[PDB]
């Protein structure tokens, strides 16, 4: 069979801005080689015969960067396919458009477009394929990690990753990050699922090369929610006696592997590229054949290109890779440092742990120290550099102008810190709660009375009221809603007209939850108890029993039994407006 | 064996001619894998097997059993079609995003407790409406299972002011309750004389592996009538049919018309097709183009439906306050729909089409959610809208299409 592969050429996570705003991510060059040259190399060093490269963002850029490479050419094995499209933005609209389009057939690879690795991985294709013809195609994916201590440089806070995998089998059985985590929570299903061995594990770099089966992209086409990688294993640890598929892992312990999302996964992946760490894959081995990136590597590995043209006193210590046509003048200090193609280094400057690209033009006095310079820059004398420092597309730092530890500089003002010039200077109560929240929900967005009728009928079949209950929780809810309306007035007038608009618009709820009669005598039990707590409007508590014979809630028949039947509510309802209240409905009614 | 022809003008829902598909009676109750069970022993363990595959969304689609409920060497007048979904949210949904759908609503309920799953059940059976509780805690003492049917009938009382008027309290039960269910549940008005839309929930491949190269079957597509009669030798319409984006933009629908060659259900069915149940048909379509599962959620009309295929789809946004019956006894901020934010998948269920949709702009009362594949329905028909709460596509709010961006190639 043959070995496909899906590259993901665009990462769409916001983290190398405003650097992506100039050229992709996977365009940026580690050593004078961009990252998709290196993850090419790795997947035909690896035995891939075909490829598929997907790229969203500034993909014209992308092809035309690619198509003038080693692995387009007619004497390539191992075959490209660009696929473009505007509409994707997430790998699994990747994954399924690759399920819409079926190109792959059966154990493909899926890797980005920025990995760094030089791992043969069919030892773990034959493991794969072995779990695949044993156990009738349910293991899926076979996730691969580096082993490498904590401590390390290269795996930074942000996606340091702990499993917890089996030692025997070594299936995957819980995935987390430490995106600010002290504590980690383990599940306990999977203690009980394999009694055989467990193992918990936070050496392993996650490097991305997730080789799988083509059911990953049926599981991206069904499930619309998973979004990227972690998502997709999240969803699957979590779910095991629907859609089963036991992820399975291999672990390098002799070769290299990791991908680049920071600027310190950057500076340690090229620390580790220029210490030849991902031998072969080494830039004076010039893996892409192109006459302007060759190297020679001396001592203490400084790599030389040609025709540099050094001068006197300028030394060399450690890790050092000058381009083609980079000039160095006089009494300089370079070390562990990567410079471009066709630089103008100044005199007496020192430059550590710094990233100089193409183009680029640094006079005298300078001193750099961890810093970047992207693509045509520039800078002047007297000025010194700390670390953590960006600077982008041929930005001019001015004379006497020193930059403080975070300074990341290009020439759009919001997305980076600034722009620069030739001058560096510019049980029954939880218901009734309920019941209180929905109708000021209600009330705000203005819900129809259908909608407030299925969320009153969803909240008394949660709460397991009864019927009437439930009615003399929602005349006490609509009885404090006109009371909420006045905070201290103590009248009459405000609390009948919070009352009458509430009447009128909630007079279908009120309809559908008192129907019966014994339903409307409570709902004037109701009443009388409200009228009882809020005495000081009481005056609006006839007001009210004229309101409920108007919107049809209280009949005639049950307010003149709720009238006819008595101690302190009968003296409240013996008093003069509500007895004139009484008249006037015997008057009306006939 | 039956005895059904080609030769129909006008068929009704009770037609003793067809005995295949008949009416369509939804079940959702507090099963938790016991529906199923309760279906085989209703109608039949392997009854219903005509092409298995390997099981792709499994929460996702629905399952109907068909079952000829005799009378009196028995008589057969009516069948009843059990749609048993795994989940009740994906049932609810479903029923309620239009018209036709879980016309016989069965209540699993269960003699043991009272527990929330009966409460989310009652919850989902008011949101998607004539109901049919039945107990299935069966091999009970006498005042236990007395007391717990006492308790079941306080609970269906609440349950009475909306629909709460069933009764019933383990062949014989079973038989009981079917004979019930032929003498309560009347016959749904079906609309024989519109076009046949044949929404997909579920494709399967007859070509076998290795086969002979005269001998080849294929797609066997299978799924739910909406309206109207689908006889074979018509061509049917997929609306959606091929979504291809090789012109690197936007991606264009192309509509593969196939001619029916049969419609093959559970059993022998004959060339006329009703609606009602789950209807397979094999056409003259390609294995690749249509694979397991791969030509699900495209609408399979008859005479070129109206419906196209729509990318973005601008609906009323109204989503509830809290989950329709979830209330645990905790409930920390548990049952709260959250807004729709931007960038957020939802599982828009329209009818039977279940298609993803990404969030991408809303102003206060209408989303514009782009679908992730193409769908076409209708341009105002009731959309649902769901979100997976934890590890279960629970639904979150109901709307109206009010605004669409139609595409249709050729």
């Amino acid at each position: 069979p043959p070995l496909q592969a899906v590259l993901v050429a665009d990462s769409f996570d916001r983290r190398f801005f405003p650097i992506s705003k100039d050229q992709p991510r996977v365009l940026l060059p580690l050593a004078n080689v961009a990252l998709i040259d290196y993850t090419l190399e790795f997947l035909t060093a690896t035995g891939v015969q075909e490829t598929f490269v997907f790229c969203c963002w500034k993909a014209a850029q992308i092809k035309e960067h690619l198509l003038k490479s080693k692995w387009c050419r007619p004497t390539s094995l191992n075959v490209v396919r660009i696929i473009t499209s505007e509409l994707y933005r997430s790998l699994g609209d990747v994954l399924r458009d690759v399920d819409a389009k079926a190109l792959v057939r059966s154990d493909f690879l899926l890797v980005y477009g920025d990995v760094i690795s030089n791992i043969n991985i069919t030892r773990a294709l034959e493991e794969h394929r072995l779990r695949r013809k044993l156990e009738k195609n349910v293991s899926v994916m076979t996730m691969i990690f580096k082993e490498s201590s904590p401590s390390h440089p290269t795996r930074c806070h942000e996606d340091n990753v702990v499993v917890a995998v089996d030692s025997t089998t070594n299936r995957v059985l819980h995935f987390q990050k430490t995106q600010g985590l002290r504590r980690f929570a383990f599940p306990l299903s999977l203690f009980q699922g394999s009694s055989d061995g467990v193992e918990v594990r936070y050496d392993l770099l996650d490097c991305h090369i997730s080789i799988c089966s083509p059911q990953v992209a049926q599981l991206f086409t069904d499930n619309f929610d998973y979004q990227t990688r972690d998502d997709f294993v999240r969803g699957l640890l979590v779910n095991e006696e629907i859609l089963g598929n036991q992820i399975h892992m291999h672990v390098t312990a002799k070769e290299y592997g990791a991908r680049v999302s920071n600027l310190h996964m950057y500076s340690a992946v090229c620390a580790d590229v220029i210490r030849r760490w991902v031998y072969p894959l080494t830039p004076e081995a010039n893996f892409t054949d192109s006459t302007t990136q060759s190297c020679t590597h001396s001592r203490h590995n400084i790599y030389r290109g040609p025709e540099v043209s050094l001068g006197h006193g300028s030394i060399l210590e450690e890790n050092v890779l000058l381009g083609s046509g980079t000039v160095i003048g006089s009494n300089c200090f370079i070390t562990n440092s990567v410079i471009g193609p066709g630089c103008h280094i100044g005199d007496n400057v020192v430059l550590d742990q710094t990233y100089l690209w193409q183009g680029v033009r640094v006079a005298a006095g300078a001193q750099i120290h961890q810093s970047l310079l992207c693509d045509n820059a520039e800078v002047k004398e007297r000025v010194t550099l700390k670390p953590r420092s960006v600077l982008t597309s041929q930005v001019v730092v001015g004379p006497n102008i020193t930059l403080p530890e975070g300074s990341v500089i290009s020439l759009h003002p919001p997305d980076a810190e600034e722009d620069e010039d030739d001058g560096e200077f510019s049980d029954i109560k939880v218901f009734q709660n309920e019941v209180l929240g929905t109708l000021q929900r209600g009330k705000e967005e203005n819900i129809s009375c259908d909608n407030l009728v299925l969320e009153i009928n969803s909240l008394k079949y949660a709460y397991n009221i009864s019927l009437k209950e439930v009615m003399q929780v929602l005349s006490h809810v609509v009885l404090e809603f006109p009371l909420q309306q006045m905070d201290s007035p103590l009248d009459s007038s405000r609390y009948c007209a919070l009352l009458l608009p509430l009447l009128k618009a909630w007079s279908p709820v009120f309809r559908n939850y008192i129907k019966r009669a014994a339903d409307h005598l409570e709902a004037l039990a109701a009443i009388e108890d409200f009228f009882l707590e809020h005495e000081a409007l009481g005056i609006s508590m006839a007001k009210v029993l004229m309101a409920f014979y108007q919107l049809e809630i209280l009949a005639e028949e049950t307010i003149l039994s709720w009238f006819s039947q008595r101690d302190k509510g009968q003296q409240l309802r013996k008093n003069q407006q509500l007895q004139r209240f009484i008249q006037w409905l015997k008057e009306a009614e006939e | 064996l039956t005895t059904l022809d080609v030769t129909k003008l006008t068929p009704l829902s009770h037609e003793v001619i067809s005995r295949q598909a008949t009416i369509n009676i939804g079940t959702i109750g507090h099963v938790a894998h016991g529906k199923s069970t309760v279906v085989k022993a209703i109608s039949g363990v392997h009854t219903v097997r005509f092409k298995n595959e390997l099981e792709r969304n499994i929460t996702i689609k629905l399952g109907y059993a068909n079952a000829k409920i005799y009378k009196l060497n028995f008589k057969l007048v009516r069948h009843v079609s059990f749609v048993d979904c795994p989940g009740h949210d994906i049932l609810m949904a479903t029923m309620l995003n239009g018209a036709a759908v879980m016309d016989a609503a069965l209540l699993l309920i269960a003699g043991n407790e009272s527990c929330p799953q009966p409460q989310t059940s009652e919850h989902l059976a008011a949101i998607e409406i004539h109901i049919l509780i039945l107990q299935n805690k069966i091999d009970l003492v006498k005042e236990s299972q007395a007391k717990e049917q006492y308790e079941q009938i306080l609970a269906f009382v609440q349950g009475t002011v909306a629909e709460g008027a069933p009764i019933i309290p383990l062949k014989y039960n079973i038989e009981v309750v079917c004979e019930y269910i032929v003498k309560k549940i009347p016959v749904p008005p079906r609309d024989f004389t519109s076009e046949p839309r044949l929404i997909v929930i579920r494709s399967f491949d007859v070509n076998k592996p290795g086969c002979e190269v005269d001998d080849l079957k294929g797609g066997v597509a299978g799924g739910s009538i909406l309206k109207g009669v689908l006889k074979v030798g018509q061509e049917i319409e997929v609306r959606p049919g091929i979504v291809s984006k090789d012109s690197e933009g936007k991606l264009m629908c192309k509509p593969i018309f196939s001619k029916i060659v049969s419609l093959f259900a559970e059993h022998n069915d004959l060339q006329y097709a009703a609606p009602g149940g789950l209807i397979g048909v094999g056409t003259k379509i390609d294995p690749t183009l249509c694979r397991a599962d791969r030509m699900v959620g495209q609408v399979l009309g008859a005479v070129g439906a109206l419906p196209e295929i729509f990318t973005e789809l601008e609906i009323s946004y109204f989503l509830l306050r809290r989950l329709l019956g979830v209330r645990t006894e905790g409930d920390k901020k548990a049952a709260k729909v959250q807004k729709l934010s931007k960038n957020e998948v939802l599982m828009v269920n329209i009818g039977s089409l279940s298609t993803g949709g990404r969030v991408s702009a809303v102003k206060a009362d209408l989303g514009k959610i782009v679908l992730t594949n193409p769908v076409c329905t209708e341009v105002g028909e009731k959309i649902a809208l769901s979100r997976r709460v934890e590890k279960h596509w629970r639904l979150i709010g109901w709307g109206q299409i009010r605004r669409g961006v139609t595409i249709k190639p050729t």
